[PDB]
């Protein structure tokens, strides 16, 4: 059933799987009209589709222009979200399909198992796992290509860069979830700690700063103490 | 009218005739029930008193020949049988009738309960749901298993309802996935009404002998089956005026029959408060949900 901090090593088995997170579907801002009323403006979305295993990070860019004149847009959302999932998984070779997808948000677990029927053997879980892949839109390539794009796309990633040359997947996926739940907490405080020191770059086939192992013992340490703060004064405590 | 004599009653056990039940002691003299209705089929049902588990009965209807019960003391329970020799059978009623050893269909004449929960339930439609060919009547126990919760053990003693799955191929139509899921027109109309049932009569049918295995025999799989039937119309959005008026007298007189102690068990809290209150057929069930809300406002 559903993937927890007691079954999180099988994340890095062999048995291909994916997770998806729609938070990222469906972005409106808020505004005032002339009247004085209030409305919403879509923005390009974005689904996140990640092998957990080997970095893989499928980015569905979700254009406006698939909400134009549709009612209950954050009800379709977990629809075309469910649709794109399925789209993706029958466009990979047999030998690349996951075995397993795991939701991030319970509320995609009817909709995905629905547009996958034809697909009876792949296990489709929840998660009590707290992810934050929410904050996917803070990492400046990802947000880059989704606010340009003019139509539908996808655009493969690597979310590991190079680290699997050097470090696990368990690793590596510590790793970005520490980066991703600071970026999550203090956007701007996150962003600095990455880019402090000039003399440190990304490569234009990376995504993050090119980190020897040792100046990725400080970042990381950074990130923890950045969490831990605005745990603090959240709390008061 | 007609009657269902009984050889004996060798052990102690209440009788239950559709909605009637009557205690017989052990040895009573007691040899049968008459005064039964034509035109409806009929529930003939039974509870041990020295076994309250195994609620058993027959489903029958007095046109299709001369049926009696007579207790097998191998088998340990009281059975259905057809006489075929009607002379026998017509001599056998007399003499009890004359003795006076039999009990009489206590049908209070202003009472269409039983005519209101049989309706749509056709003996025919019921053998093919009770699958014996070799008896004109149908064998129900509490402990029977559906045909839909076998495929998730034994096929020939199995409740071969209808399968209805809300996330199957057969509900859902290739590129109509958020269509189909939460507007289920298309698998009420199409699928089942015209393609599996071909009209509305036999839904109820199904629906109304689900219903009634639920409550006689505390059957689990009719239970659910009865309540499947019910959230597929709610949660359509597009259903035929008149099936909609015809189910709200079906389940008024449904949930008016059900022993006020048992809707703890029998009755689905998602299904009823989703079928009432947030479903397409929300406004469309005035009685059921007036009857609903004064008899158990607690569910919802």
């Amino acid at each position: 059933g559903a993937m927890n901090s007691s079954n999180y090593a099988e994340l890095f088995n062999n048995d291909i799987k994916l997770f998806v997170d729609d938070t990222n579907v469906y972005r409106v801002t808020v505004h005032k009209t002339f009247e004085g009323n209030v409305a919403t403006k879509a923005i390009n979305g974005c689904i996140f589709t990640l092998n957990p295993k080997t970095g893989h990070l499928f980015l569905k860019i979700i254009h406006t222009s698939v909400w134009a004149g549709q009612k209950r847009l954050s009800q379709l959302a977990k629809w075309k979200t469910a649709e794109e999932v399925s789209a993706l998984v029958r466009s990979l070779p047999k030998e690349e399909q996951p075995k397993q997808i795991i939701v991030t948000r319970k509320a995609m677990l009817d909709p995905l198992e629905v547009h996958m029927l034809d697909f009876p053997n792949i296990a489709i879980r929840p998660t009590e796992l707290r992810l934050p892949f929410s904050a996917a839109m803070s990492i400046d390539k990802l947000s880059d290509v989704v606010m340009k794009a003019t139509e539908p796309q996808m655009v493969l990633f690597n979310i590991y860069d190079d680290w699997l040359d050097r470090i696990s997947s368990y690793t590596a996926f510590s790793r970005l979830t520490l980066l991703l739940r600071a970026l999550k907490t203090n956007e701007e405080s996150a962003k600095m700690i990455l880019l402090s020191d000039p003399t440190i770059t990304i490569k234009s086939y990376h995504l993050w700063p090119s980190f020897t192992d040792e100046q990725w013992i400080t970042i990381e340490s950074q990130m923890r103490d950045l969490i831990l703060t605005e745990y603090g004064r959240k709390y008061n405590v | 009218m007609n009657t269902v004599p009984f050889t004996s009653a060798p052990i102690e056990v209440t009788i239950g005739i559709d909605q009637y039940s009557f205690n017989v002691k052990e040895n009573q003299p007691f040899h049968g029930i008459k005064d039964i209705p034509i035109g409806h089929v009929h529930v003939i049902h039974f509870q041990h008193a020295d076994n309250s588990s195994m609620r058993y009965g027959y489903w029958f209807d007095c046109r299709m020949g001369n049926f009696y019960i007579q207790y097998d003391p191998k088998d340990g329970l009281y059975k259905m049988m057809e006489e075929r020799d009607g002379a026998k059978f017509e001599n056998i009623v007399h003499n009890f009738k004359e003795r006076q050893m039999m009990v009489s269909y206590p049908k209070i004449d202003e009472d269409d309960t039983w005519y209101n929960l049989t309706e749509f339930v056709q003996m025919d439609k019921i053998r093919k749901i009770v699958r014996k060919d070799e008896n004109q009547f149908s064998y129900v126990d509490s402990s029977m298993t559906t045909v839909q919760e076998n495929e998730l053990s034994d096929p020939a003693h199995s409740l071969n309802y209808t399968v209805i799955n809300f996330k199957s191929r057969e509900a859902i139509r290739p590129g109509h996935e958020m269509e189909d899921f939460l507007d289920k027109s298309y698998y009420l109309n199409t699928v089942m009404l015209q393609g599996i049932f071909k009209n509305s009569s036999n839904y109820f049918g199904e629906l109304q002998f689900a219903f009634l295995n639920a409550m006689f025999f505390g059957n689990y799989g009719s239970s659910l089956q009865w309540h499947a039937m019910i959230e597929l119309i709610c949660s359509s959005a597009t259903v035929p005026k008149h099936m909609l008026d015809k189910l709200d007298e079906i389940l008024y007189y449904q949930i008016k029959t059900l022993p006020e102690q048992y809707s703890d068990i029998l009755l689905n809290e998602r299904v009823w408060n989703i079928c009432l209150y947030s479903s397409f057929q929300k406004n469309s069930l005035h009685n059921t949900e007036k009857i609903m809300e004064n008899k158990y406002p607690e569910l919802l």
